[PDB]
């Protein structure tokens, strides 16, 4: 079964520069141009910081790019 | 090592091209009648003017509620002409299921015409006054396009049902690869007969449009009819198509499949291809060549491909690979503690590259689930996780085992039970 479907794993939530997010489980090393936000938690509370907080899906660039055409 | 440089990055500069370039060609072969790409790209500038008039700018999402015709293809075009992304929405789904996806995608339009009229932002494009307006409009200029902009939105089912968000920039990768693999060329025929809720069909309607081929369009529920597909076949002499498996079965189980003797490549995918159907293709179509590509909704159609039948290729055996990845696409066999598999052991297949979908529209803690960081690819980078069991074969190929969880196909339609 897939670590990051295990209900009772400890997760971490990371953010890279363009403002996406990952659910992480904890056993594993943070890949190179991602940041520890939130965690160590629950699966539960990992996904419901990452369902508060990342509010756009756009890539930071995209999304300045838009806000820019004004 | 897929790296590859790219010619275009969206799906407008690629059909914008092509519509210069085979102006006078036919396009598109439907409902009885020929239109030339000059003709296809006119009626989509007037439908991107009349969208632009009614609020619809970059970055929205647009849905399309029309049977298989020309006014379907026109209608995608024009969406992506507007600088839109289009929702495909399939006529034959119940309404609940439909305004569902036109409310998660916050799709603010609906193009649609009156037959499949019975939501906010309705087009009829066959409407007195909506074709006295289109009739009365300049062809729009295309907008422009920044490739990580939405190309189109499909939904999958979901264990509610998902939206995949798929850029501008992974849509180019795929088409640009296959026409580099496949070389289709102005007198090439590839027919349109997937379902547009299907993500097979993005390419059918846009890979012969961004080449100066014709599209052939199956009548509306014709897909359902193999005596009808190798009749269509015959009658305008089809070179490429698409089956999923358990169609084409049934497409080889009759006994006029054989008339289809203008096919010259057949693209299969979807679910697992057998060897003794591969074998039983080979003895009905010799001429006709057969590649098994495979790939998730999220990440752009398909991510691999592997030669199957025609001159060239091996002895046909199970498991048929699913192959190798296509441009600008990597491949990881990993275990559950996220570590690379040496070379033919089984673990879940994640893919890396350009064409990883955004993500799922309106639901960021299941994309975060399952869009997740890379420990090998570029710093910021991220894998899908696909929930396939894999191996990769002593000589690179990769062979699907089956699934991690309890996911099926119907008749190659992917279902969470
Ligand atoms: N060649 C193949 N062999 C075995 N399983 C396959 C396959 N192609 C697709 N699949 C299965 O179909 C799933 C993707 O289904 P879907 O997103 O509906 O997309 C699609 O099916 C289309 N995007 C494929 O073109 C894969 O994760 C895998 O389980």
């Amino acid at each position: 079964t897939n670590p990051f479907d295990d209900d009772e794993g400890v997760f971490l939530v990371l953010v890279n520069d363009e403002d996406q997010y990952s659910l992480w489980p904890e056993f594993a090393e943070v890949p190179q141009g991602w940041r520890t936000v939130f965690g160590p938690t629950s699966r539960a509370a990992a996904l419901d910081y990452i369902n508060t907080h990342w509010t756009d899906l756009r890539p930071r660039s995209l999304r300045e790019a838009m806000e820019a055409h004004s | 090592a897929t790296r590859h440089p790219l010619a275009e990055h969206t799906l407008t500069a690629l059909v914008d091209a092509a519509a210069h370039t085979h102006a006078d060609r036919v396009a598109l072969i439907a409902d009885g009648i020929r239109l030339t790409y000059r003709e296809v790209h006119d009626r989509a500038g007037r439908l991107a003017a009349l969208l632009a008039e009614r609020g619809v700018a970059p970055g929205d999402v647009v849905a399309v509620a029309l049977p298989r015709s020309a006014d379907l293809v026109i209608a995608l075009l024009g969406v992506l002409r507007a600088g839109a992304a289009y929702l495909p929405l399939d006529v034959d789904h119940p309404p609940a299921r439909l305004a569902a996806m036109v409310e998660r995608a916050r799709a603010g339009t609906v193009v649609t015409c009156q037959g499949a009229l019975p939501l906010p932002g309705t087009v009829v494009v066959d409407d007195a006054a909506t074709r006295d307006r289109l009739a009365g409009l300049e062809p729009l200029p295309t907008r422009d396009v920044h490739p990580d902009q939405l190309a189109y939105t499909i939904f999958t089912s979901g264990s509610e049902p998902k939206g995949v968000g798929v850029a501008h920039r992974a849509i180019a990768n795929r088409l640009q690869w296959m026409q580099h693999t496949y070389r289709l060329t102005p007198e090439d025929r590839v027919a349109q007969k997937t379902p547009v809720g299907f993500d097979v069909s993005v390419w059918e309607f846009f890979w012969p449009l961004i080449t100066g081929a014709t599209l052939v369009v199956a009548r509306p529920g014709g897909h359902r009819d193999p005596a009808y597909l190798a009749a269509l076949f015959a009658e305008h002499k089809v070179t490429v198509c698409h089956f999923v498996p358990s169609l084409l079965r049934v497409f080889l189980n009759e006994p006029t499949a054989r008339r289809a003797t203008a096919l010259r490549q057949v693209i299969v995918s979807g679910e697992a291809l057998d060897a003794d159907l591969a074998r039983a293709w080979a003895r009905t179509l010799p001429q006709a060549r057969l590649d098994n590509l495979y790939g998730p909704t999220e990440a752009a159609v398909d991510v691999t491909s592997h030669p199957v039948c025609g001159a060239g290729t091996e002895p046909v055996r199970d498991p048929v690979p699913i192959g190798r990845p296509v441009w600008n696409t990597e491949l990881y066999v990993l275990d559950s503690s996220l570590r690379p598999l040496p070379t033919g052991a089984v673990g879940e297949l994640y893919l890396g590259g350009v064409q990883l979908a955004r993500g799922y529209v309106g639901r960021p803690g299941m994309t975060a689930s399952r869009f997740v960081a890379n420990p090998f690819g570029p710093p910021g980078s991220r894998l899908y996780r696909t929930g396939d069991l894999v191996r990769r074969r002593a000589d690179g190929a990769v062979e699907y085992l089956g699934r991690v969880d309890d996911q099926v196909k119907i008749n190659g339609v992917r279902v969470e039970p």
